[PDB]
């Protein structure tokens, strides 16, 4: 604190008082705990700050390699998603159940959310979060354990809370306790009621490529950005089949088949396979794909929307040929879309809300709503009925794509051959792929300019690609040259020092 | 500009309270980002919703925009367009942009991406720094080192804004970012840090010196005394590294001994503000309750790369203030701004 | 050899003399790099405007053709031009689709 | 299953309209995230405190 | 680019402004005002 | 009173561009011509380049 | 002949570190292949045109 | 283009070696004769008046910083969002 | 020839300090002043 002393003399020296006030100051640091650094014995490293560690490192890069040389199948595969990571540090895995949704308990509201307690303090962190669905929701954590535990008749706490019971009772979640040999048990008395059940994987003592760890962005590239980009091109180039089978390699509704069995499961990317429910807290970002990547569901969308999109895409195309023929099959894909989509769902609307004070509204999460504020229909996924509702009413009702009456003859007028011939040649040529020839405003002198145009600017590339070229080749020669000249010196040393012990031997 | 309400405004214009309230705040956010009010927390100011007050959260037109691009995602995102793609992605893309797109177009494209992957996948993460004050919010950058040699040095970093329950978002981590530096750190005491917004390394090493003569007749000195001099370098905008300053350690060394297998705690941390960075000597101890009360050394490094002595009046302060950032045998910490 | 040697120096001063020597590639290169990075920008700034255009007259305000990786600062620069030809190209050929 | 109500579904469970104050995307949504991210930018002791420059936000 | 093209049809608001109008200003276009009998505009505007 | 929500796919595009590499990207300036104009005009200059 | 050894290793050297190297052209290949065969397609779209 | 200025120009100070300092500009000729030139130099180049007499600088320097607090007022402004007329006048109301 | 920024300049500075070294301290030789009275016109130096 500074001291201040006001005072005042009066003319002739006499003193004619004070005050003495006192500034008080205070200094704050943020004492935050700091994130720490491991390498374990099983070559696994990772960052630990709380409860939380993640992972830093991948010990099976040269396994990727070697599958990849075995063409795109393999690197692909699932079994190349379950190449096995060390466990970060001492805990354990587990299995938790997590019971469908009901309205007798966790009702009114389906998120729910699983904390871990008493692992490196006595706070509780949140270890898993998402929404309930009418199943069972099975998921895989891996439980971190302290080398001295917080309690003694268990090394760690496991506890659900869904808005209703959001309690944290004593026994209320599983009690984890570690026995000699490292077997991970549930202490007897605690209890199962939030769950449908809780498994400890003894004897695991790894886990199926992280796509949550430090190197998961090169996978999330690999296994789901990389086909998910190849099917986009192969669209936009009209190789609708081709887009097909790509989109295959991340979804295939009706499954796989692996190892010739046949498999029960649509999602070919591991996340994609797990994390069935939605993220109830939702990553507090800017970025979607850091959105995306946290909570896999949005890639599960978006596949599935890019699924559709194929589908209307090829429904449009045959839509636009404008032959009796053309439109039925048109109207199958938009069918085929509509099967896919199923139901439009029922979103009501809510009018319930309190009016709240802002210091009251401003409610946050740390480490009659839970969320006082609610979300809005998206409409870019509603527009997907409203688009296939308006493309096979107009189908129903002879109209055109956009709406306009046709008249089309009810038996089409044959092909000319002689056209069918001409594309069939160009076709069979090898190769022989050219794009759609699309018909622009353009009369043929501005197009042929245009044509003329581009393809001088093509010719100045190549030329300019072939002096490249040579000259790439030329360097490759002058280096070899002097590595060549670099050995044959050598030799010629040698040969001066035989020289030299000839005289001496003279 | 106190009130946050404008009283001179003709009575034509209209508004809401809920309008006028998301100005008053709007101003009031602005004044203090723009430090036109003197002290505004800087554990406030330097979190993320203000770091991105610039592009997306000072209008009520991009928030939204944002909110919803977040929100539903799935509208949104598209794999040729996309935050944090891979320089290794580049060579995919550029590799299978020279032919036809097929599947063999990518299997030899793949095994190109995989072994440019596989080189870097397992460095040995030697340290790192957290550039905010707090653990939740900022980024940390990493330091790793090849097996394959003592230079090959790489720099990492992770977003902590994209963590959440428990997990980083994939695209929360930056790729290895290769060091041209040529550093021969002693015992691996390098040390990150961000200063002046810049990516800094500093580090010890020793300079192997010695009388080449014992008595200055018949006789020889035996190595080496070794010179402790502290190195530091950055990033310069080119992507490439600067050639290091070098600093004068060696009292500071010796006054805190150390055996001869040791190399002293190297503490590093930026002040939050003034470009100064603090810097301190430790001998690292078995456990975090031996620092209290502990003997350390230290120095300003200013921007204008000068230095002065810590008195260990202030070094014991940052001694009690920063502690638990501290290393002790067995562990590895990493640090953090000291405001 | 002393006749070679004398030669040999010949050779040296001849190719510091004549006027095509080192200090003319030194001082092109620098001049001439000054003004390829100068030109790039505004190209970029061109080619931007263009694109500006193109988001106008066709009312999508997301698409987006130049990309900010045509210049590199490594290998000179070299090929800037030609990254940023290919990209025009594809804004055209949108266009008219 | 097959159907965008049998996958993906269950978010929420409750929407409004676009026009209410009670979307997430409201501007009275804005605010509120703008007051609670800001009203701790200053000391309580300080003039600048936002409830002492506007006591009626709250 | 024509002045107002590309504005859709039906956003935002159009201000013909008539200045020195005011009468007792003894404005140019004040007397023009008062001959005026409706104000017409012809949009041209094309669907796409 | 109330701006309209901008389109998160602009922002979306223009944060990838911003973010891929550098970033500079000279301000996206509105002229009076139309874009075979300026094609034209931007075809000739990356010529010269 | 050690000092022609040493000589070729400063050829060598030098070529390695020149600016216009096998590195660069390996680049400028890459890079510009990409460009040529992505501008033929277009090219092959608007003579189809 | 604000943190160059600063390099010439700082009102509110500068940090040295932690310290505060009790200057606001940086450039020793400018810091030192705050007295306007009674003898204005008789010549025709602006840039031997500058310098001979540094208070030219100094307020060009200041016009330079206004300059770039009205620009960001006038970015701000012609974006015509509520929110941006908001930071225009903030602008301007740093600039007065 | 490259982007503006702080590097870039460092690199800039330290090619024109090391000019000016050059040249910063020769020794004056000699010179002569053009006009007729010393308060106007030029003074030549010489230095080496």
């Amino acid at each position: 604190s500074i001291d201040v002393t006001f005072t005042a003399f009066a003319e002739d020296g006499r003193k004619l008082g004070y005050e003495s006030f006192s500034i008080p100051v205070t200094l704050k640091v943020s004492t935050d705990n700091a994130l720490t650094l491991h390498h374990n014995e099983n070559g696994a490293q990772y960052m630990q700050w709380q409860s939380y560690r993640t992972r830093l490192n991948t010990l099976f890069a040269r396994q990727l390699v070697a599958r990849a040389t075995t063409g795109i199948d393999t690197i692909l595969s699932m079994e190349t998603q379950n190449i096995q990571e060390p466990q970060l540090g001492k805990g354990f895995y587990a299995t938790f159940v997590i019971p469908p949704y009901n309205l007798s308990t966790h009702g009114d509201e389906r998120w729910f959310k699983l904390y871990i307690k008493h692992v490196v303090d006595n706070n509780s962190h949140i270890i898993y979060s998402g929404q309930l669905t009418d199943t069972n929701i099975n998921i895989t954590l891996f439980i971190p354990l302290d080398d001295v535990p917080l309690n003694q008749d268990y090394h760690a706490k496991v506890y659900m809370t869904f808005k209703k019971s959001p309690s944290d009772g004593t026994w209320w979640g599983p009690h984890f306790v570690r026995d000699d040999k490292g077997i991970v048990t549930i202490n007897p008395k605690s209890i199962l009621t939030h769950f449908e059940s809780v498994n400890v994987l003894n004897n695991i003592s790894s886990e199926p490529m992280d796509f949550s760890g430090a190197n998961s962005l090169y996978f999330w590239e690999l296994f789901y950005y990389t086909p998910m980009l190849v099917a986009q091109r192969l669209l936009h180039e009209q190789n609708f089949d081709e887009a097909n089978r790509w989109l295959k390699y991340v979804w295939s509704p009706s499954g796989y088949i692996v190892h010739g069995q046949i498999q029960n499961y649509q999602w070919n990317v591991r996340p994609l396979l797990e994390d069935t429910s939605w993220n109830s807290d939702p990553l507090d970002s800017v970025d979607p794909d850091a959105v995306a990547q946290h909570d896999p569901m949005h890639y599960k969308v978006s596949t599935f929307m890019r699924t559709l999109d194929l589908l209307i895409a090829r429904g449009d195309h045959a839509y636009r040929q404008l032959e009796r023929d053309t439109l039925n099959e048109a109207k199958m894909w938009y069918m085929q879309a509509l099967h896919l989509l199923g139901d439009k769902p029922y979103l009501p609307l809510s009018t319930t809300w309190s009016d709240p004070r802002l210091d009251r509204a401003a409610d946050i999460t740390t480490q009659t709503l839970t969320d006082l504020f609610l979300p809005q229909i998206n409409e870019v996924m509603m527009n997907y009925w409203q688009t296939l509702a308006q493309r096979v009413y107009n189908l129903r009702h002879n109209l055109s794509i956009d709406g306009q009456p046709l008249y089309l003859p009810i038996y089409a007028t044959p092909a000319d051959p002689k056209a069918l011939l001409s594309a069939a040649v160009a076709t069979s040529q090898g190769g022989g792929k050219l794009p759609e020839s699309f018909m622009s405003l353009w009369r043929f002198p501005h197009m042929l300019e245009n044509a003329r145009g581009m393809v001088s600017q093509l010719t100045q590339f190549g030329s300019t690609l072939q002096n490249i070229i040579e000259r790439q080749d030329a360097e490759a020669l002058n280096a070899l040259l002097q590595n060549q000249a670099a050995e044959l010196i050598l030799t010629n040393l040698s040969i001066q020092d035989k020289t030299i012990e000839e005289l001496d031997a003279e | 500009q106190y009130l946050l309400i404008d009283n001179q405004v003709s009575a034509a214009i209209k508004t809401t309270r809920i309008a006028e309230a998301i100005a008053s705040i709007q101003l009031y956010v602005n004044r203090a980002l723009e430090n036109v009010e003197e002290n505004a927390n800087s554990g406030v100011i330097s979190r993320q919703f203000f770091i991105d007050w610039d592009k997306y959260n000072k209008r009520y037109s991009t928030w939204a925009g944002v909110s919803q691009l977040v929100y539903y995602p799935e509208n949104y995102i598209d794999p040729t367009m996309r935050i944090g793609q891979t320089k290794m992605m580049d060579a995919l893309l550029q590799s299978v942009s020279q032919s036809q797109l097929n599947a063999d177009t990518v299997e030899d494209a793949f095994m190109s991406y995989l072994t440019s992957f596989e080189q870097v996948a397992n460095l040995k993460v030697i340290s790192a720094y957290h550039d905010n004050i707090n653990n939740d919010q900022g980024l940390t950058y990493f330091i790793g080192l090849s097996e394959t040699d003592a230079g090959e040095y790489y720099w990492r970093s992770v977003d902590h804004s994209k963590f959440n329950d428990g997990k980083f978002a994939a695209n929360a981590w930056s790729e290895w970012h290769k060091i041209d530096c040529p550093i021969n750190p002693y015992k691996s005491t390098i040390r990150p840090v961000i200063y002046k917004s810049r990516l800094y390394l500093l580090w010890l090493e020793q300079k192997e010196i010695t009388k080449q003569t014992g008595n200055s007749k018949d006789g020889y000195q035996t190595e080496t005394d070794y010179r402790y001099e502290l190195k530091l370098a950055h990033i310069r905008y080119d992507g490439t590294w600067n050639t290091p300053i070098t600093f004068d350690v060696n009292k500071k060394i010796s006054e805190l001994k150390l055996e001869k297998n040791r190399a002293p705690g190297l503490y590093c941390a930026g002040y939050q503000g003034e470009d100064t960075l603090l810097v301190m000597f430790y001998n690292q101890q078995d456990t975090l309750d031996s620092y209290k009360n502990a003997s350390m050394q230290g120095l300003y490094i200013f921007a204008d790369m000068a230095s002065k002595d810590m008195t260990p009046e202030q070094s014991n302060v940052y001694r009690d203030n920063s502690y638990q950032q501290f290393d002790t045998n067995n562990v590895r910490r990493v640090n953090n701004r000291y405001a | 050899l002393k006749t070679q040697q004398e030669q040999t120096q010949s050779q040296l001063a001849f190719l510091q003399r004549k006027f095509s020597n080192q200090a003319l590639y030194n001082w092109l290169r620098g001049r001439l790099a000054a003004i390829y990075f100068q030109f790039y920008d505004l190209a970029v700034a061109r080619c931007l405007m263009a694109e500006q255009a193109y988001r106008w007259e066709l009312n999508d305000d997301s698409a987006r053709f130049i990309k900010p990786g045509a210049w590199q600062g490594t290998y000179a620069g070299l090929l800037a031009g030609e990254t940023l030809m290919l990209s025009l190209a594809q804004m055209e050929d949108a266009h008219l689709k | 299953l097959i159907g965008y109500n049998n996958q993906f579904s269950g978010r929420a469970s409750q929407y409004v309209a676009p026009g209410t104050v009670s979307s997430m995307f409201s501007p009275a949504a804005y605010l509120t995230e703008l007051y609670r991210e800001a009203r701790n930018l200053h000391a309580s002791d300080s003039v600048y405190y936002l409830d002492t420059r506007r006591p009626d936000l709250k | 680019f024509l002045p107002f093209e590309g504005i859709a049809i039906d956003q935002g608001t159009l201000t013909l402004s008539f200045p020195n109008a005011s009468m007792p200003e003894k404005g140019k276009q004040a007397t023009m005002l008062k001959t005026l009998n409706d104000i017409i505009l012809h949009i041209r505007y094309t669907i796409k």
